[PDB]
C-alpha cells in the first residue's frame, strides 16, 4: 500500500503493483475489494475494474408510456 | 392564486479519508531494542490494527450503501428535449475528460512516518457514473425503476403525478408548462450562481476536511513532545543514559504515545460514529424524496417537495431539492358548507370560498373558481346541527338535459 | 490476554512481584502493574460505549422501522424494503430481529401511447387518478400500477379549461352513457 515496487503477474495501481494475479480486461462481480477502482477475485486468482450493473438504455419519447 | 419553483442546496457528509497506522512505525521507527520492548505490553498494537480495519470497512460500508442504490446503469437519451425544462447543468459534459457535468466540477474546485491514506474503493468516476445512471432514472423513469423494473414515462406526466401526490390538479400544469420550465431554468442559474459567489456553502466537507487535517498534524506534532523524559529523542537516550533507568525511560516514552494514539483512536471512532449516522441520514433521505415522491413536511426541503437531484461531492453528496411554494395569497369568505333544499354539502376536496357575491369551490393549494356541483359534494345530514352555515343554491348537471 | 502482559516489569503475576522483589521498589512496580491494567480496563470501556452508541442507534432504527411497516402500511419508497411495500413478519433472533417483508413489484411492462388530455366538444378532459392509454385505434383510461383499461368516461374525468392552451393533445370522442341512457 503506498510503496512503488520499482524501488523496494505484474499489474501496477495506484494504491500500488500486484504480484501473482494477472489483470483482466474483462469486468465481473467482485469478491474481495482492493482500493482505487480495482479488486481482485478468485475464478487461478484474476483482477478487473468495477462492473457497475448491466447496461440498460431506456427508450425516452414524449408520447411513449409503459403500463406493468 | 400563484407558485414559484425554488433550489435549495443540501450538503451531508458521507466518508473521510481513510488512514492506516502502524504503532512500531509511529511510536519509535527502526529500533529494535523497542520492538523488542513492545511485545511485552500485550496486543494493543493488535487491537489497533482491528479498529483501524473496521473503520475503514465501516467507511467502505457506508459508502457503497449510499450510492449504490440501484444495480442498473441508466443512460440518458441523446435528444436534450424534456417539453421546455433544461438540464444541462445536472446532466455531465461529454466535453470533460471526467464525465463530469459542471456543477459537479464547481464542487470539486471549492474544496481542496507510518502514517498513510489508504484511496477510496469507490472513487470520484464511477460514483459520477453512478448519479448520472440515478439522474437518467428519475428524469425518465419517475420512482418506477426504484420501485422494480423501468418503465418509459414523459416528463410531464411525471410531474403531472407529483403534483397530484403532493395534491395539484393536472389543469394548471399544461396551462403553465412553459412558465414553470422558465422559472425552473431561472431558480437552476440562480442557484448555481449563488453556489459559485458562496464559498460558505459547502461549509461542513470543508470543516470536516479541516478537522481531519488538523487530528492529523496533531499525532504528528505529539511525537515530538518530551512527555516527562530529557529529550523527545530516543537514540541519544540509549546511547547516553545507563540502560537501567533509561529502560524506565523510554517505557513512559513509548506509553505516553500509545496514549495519545489511543486518544486519537478515540477521536477517530467518534468522529465515524458522526460521519455514519449522517451518511445513514443521507441514505434515509436519498430512499425518500429521491427515488420517489415523499410527503413528509421540512424533511429534506422546505415546502411542497417535488424532487431532488444528487450531484457529487468530494467525501460528500449535494442535493437539488426542488420545491413548491405557494405565493399571492388572497382573501375569502369561506363556509363550513351550503344548505340547499333543507340539506347540507359537504365538499369531496375543496373548499368554499367566497369573493364578495358568489361562492365557488377551490383546491387546497391554488384558486380556481368551480360552479358547485353534486359530483364534488356529498349530502350528510341536515344543515341546522352545524354552526356557521350560509345561503346558497347547488346547481345540478342533470337537470337541463331533461328540462328540455 | 490483557493478564499476560508484563508492562515493563518482570512478572505477570502480583504474588510473585509482592514475593519476589523489594517492597519499597515493588509497590511502584504494583502500581505501574495496576496502572497499566487500568488503562486497558478504560480502552475496554470506552470501546464497548462506542459499541453501545452503534447498538442503540441499530436498536432505535429497528423499533423505527418496527413502528413504520410492521404495526401498518407505510409509503416510504424503499424504506424497510426494495419496492411497493405492503407488509412484513416480525421474526424472532438471537440478539437481534429479523424482518420478513412482502413487497409489490410490477412486472411484464408494454408498450403504449399516452396523450396528456381529451380534446372533446371544444373541452380539454383530463383523468382524476389515471392516465389515457392508446393501443394502437383506441384510447382507454387505466391506471399507474396495472393494465385495467376503460372506455373513456365522464365519471373518472374532469373538465378544466378548452384544449387550445394544451400541447400535445390527441381528438377523440368521449363516452357519457346520459346520451343512450335518454335515447331510449
Ligand atoms: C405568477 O408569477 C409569475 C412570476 O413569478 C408571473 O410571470 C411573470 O409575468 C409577467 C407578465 O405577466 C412577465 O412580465 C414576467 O416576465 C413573468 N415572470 C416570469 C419569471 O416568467 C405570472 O404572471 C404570475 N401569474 C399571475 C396570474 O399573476
Ligand atoms: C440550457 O442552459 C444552458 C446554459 O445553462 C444553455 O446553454 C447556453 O446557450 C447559449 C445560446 O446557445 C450560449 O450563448 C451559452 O454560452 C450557453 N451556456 C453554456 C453554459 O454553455 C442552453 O441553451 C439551454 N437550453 C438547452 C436546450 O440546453
Ligand atoms: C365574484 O366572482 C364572480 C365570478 O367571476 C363575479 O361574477 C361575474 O362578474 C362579472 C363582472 O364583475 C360579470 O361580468 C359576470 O357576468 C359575473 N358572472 C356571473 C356568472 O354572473 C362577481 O362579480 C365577483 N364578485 C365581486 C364582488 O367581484
Ligand atoms: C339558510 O336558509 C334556511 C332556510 O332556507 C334558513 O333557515 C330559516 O332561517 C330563518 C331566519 O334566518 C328562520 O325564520 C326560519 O325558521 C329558518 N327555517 C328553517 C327551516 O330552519 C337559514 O337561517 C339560512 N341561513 C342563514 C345563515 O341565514
Ligand atoms: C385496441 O383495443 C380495441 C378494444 O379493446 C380493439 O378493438 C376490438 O378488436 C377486436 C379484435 O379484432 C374486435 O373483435 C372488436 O370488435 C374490436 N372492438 C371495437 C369496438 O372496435 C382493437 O382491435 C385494439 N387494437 C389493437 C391494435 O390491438
Ligand atoms: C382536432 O379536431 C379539431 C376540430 O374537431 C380540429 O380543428 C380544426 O382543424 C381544421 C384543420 O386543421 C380547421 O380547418 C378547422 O377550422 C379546425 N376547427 C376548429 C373548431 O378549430 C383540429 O385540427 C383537430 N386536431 C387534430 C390533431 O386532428
Ligand atoms: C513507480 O515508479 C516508476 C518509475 O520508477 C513509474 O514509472 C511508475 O508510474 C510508478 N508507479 C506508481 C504507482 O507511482
Ligand atoms: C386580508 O385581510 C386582513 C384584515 O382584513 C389583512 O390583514 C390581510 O393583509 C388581508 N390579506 C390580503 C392578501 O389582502
Ligand atoms: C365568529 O366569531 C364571532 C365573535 O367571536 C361571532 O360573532 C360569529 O358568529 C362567529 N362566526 C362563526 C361562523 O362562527
Ligand atoms: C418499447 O420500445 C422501445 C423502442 O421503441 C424498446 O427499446 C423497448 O424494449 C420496448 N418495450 C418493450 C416492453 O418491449
Ligand atoms: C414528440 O417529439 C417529436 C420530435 O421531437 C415530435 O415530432 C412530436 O410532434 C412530439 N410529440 C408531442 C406529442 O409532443
Amino acid at each position: 500500500q503506498g510503496v512503488n515496487c520499482t524501488e523496494v503477474n505484474v499489474f501496477q495501481t495506484r494504491a500500488g503493483c500486484l504480484i501473482g494475479a494477472e489483470y483482466v480486461n474483462n469486468s465481473y462481480e467482485c469478491d474481495i475489494p482492493i482500493g482505487a477502482g480495482i479488486c481482485a477475485s478468485y475464478q487461478s486468482i484474476i483482477a478487473y475494474t468495477m462492473s457497475l450493473g448491466a447496461e440498460n438504455s431506456v427508450a425516452y419519447s414524449n408520447n411513449s408510456i409503459a403500463i406493468p | 392564486t400563484n407558485f414559484t419553483i425554488s433550489v435549495t442546496t443540501e450538503i451531508l457528509p458521507v466518508s473521510m479519508t481513510k488512514t492506516s497506522v502502524d504503532c512500531t512505525m509511529y511510536i519509535c521507527g527502526d529500533s529494535t531494542e523497542c520492538s523488542n520492548l513492545l511485545l511485552q505490553y500485550g496486543s494493543f498494537c493488535t487491537q489497533l490494527k482491528r479498529a483501524l480495519t473496521g473503520i475503514a470497512v465501516e467507511q467502505d460500508k457506508n459508502t457503497q450503501e449510499v450510492f449504490a442504490q440501484v444495480k442498473q446503469i441508466y443512460k440518458t437519451p441523446p435528444i436534450k428535449y424534456f417539453g421546455g425544462f433544461n438540464f444541462s447543468q445536472i446532466l455531465p459534459d461529454p466535453s470533460k475528460p471526467s464525465k463530469r457535468s459542471p456543477i459537479e466540477d464547481l464542487l470539486f474546485n471549492k474544496v481542496t512516518k507510518g502514517l498513510t491514506v489508504l484511496p477510496p474503493l469507490l472513487t470520484d468516476e464511477m460514483i459520477a457514473q453512478y448519479t448520472s445512471a440515478l439522474l437518467a432514472g428519475t428524469i425518465t423513469s419517475g420512482w418506477t425503476f426504484g420501485a422494480g423494473p423501468a418503465l418509459q414515462i414523459p416528463f410531464p406526466m411525471q410531474m403531472a403525478y407529483r403534483f397530484n401526490g403532493i395534491g395539484v390538479t393536472q389543469n394548471v400544469l399544461y396551462e403553465n408548462q412553459k412558465l414553470i420550465a422558465n422559472q425552473f431554468n431561472s431558480a437552476i442559474g440562480k442557484i448555481q450562481d449563488s453556489l459559485s459567489s458562496t464559498p460558505s456553502a459547502l461549509g461542513k466537507l470543508q470543516d470536516v476536511v479541516n478537522h481531519n487535517a488538523q487530528a492529523l498534524n496533531t499525532l504528528v506534532k505529539q511525537l515530538s513532545s518530551k512527555f516527562g523524559a530529557i529529550s523527545s529523542v530516543l537514540n541519544d537516550i540509549f546511547s547516553r543514559l545507563d540502560p537501567p533507568e533509561a529502560e524506565v525511560q523510554i517505557d513512559r516514552l513509548i506509553t505516553g504515545r500509545l496514549q495519545s494514539l489511543q486518544t486519537y483512536v478515540t477521536q477517530q471512532l467518534i468522529r465515524a460514529a458522526e460521519i455514519r449516522a449522517s451518511a445513514n441520514l443521507a441514505a434515509t433521505k436519498m430512499s425518500e424524496c429521491v427515488l420517489g415522491q415523499s410527503k413528509r413536511v421540512d424533511f429534506c426541503g422546505k415546502g411542497y417537495h417535488l424532487m431532488s437531484f444528487p450531484q457529487s461531492a468530494p467525501h460528500g453528496v449535494v442535493f437539488l431539492h426542488v420545491t413548491y411554494v405557494p405565493a399571492q395569497e388572497k382573501n375569502f369568505t369561506t363556509a363550513p358548507a351550503i344548505c340547499h333544499d333543507g340539506k347540507a354539502h359537504f365538499p369531496r376536496e375543496g373548499v368554499f370560498v367566497s369573493n364578495g357575491t358568489h361562492w365557488f369551490v377551490t383546491q387546497r393549494n391554488f384558486y380556481e373558481p368551480q360552479i358547485i356541483t353534486t359530483d364534488n359534494t356529498f349530502v350528510s345530514g341536515n344543515c341546522d346541527v352545524v354552526i356557521g352555515i350560509v345561503n346558497n343554491t347547488v346547481y345540478d348537471p342533470l337537470q337541463p338535459e331533461l328540462d328540455s
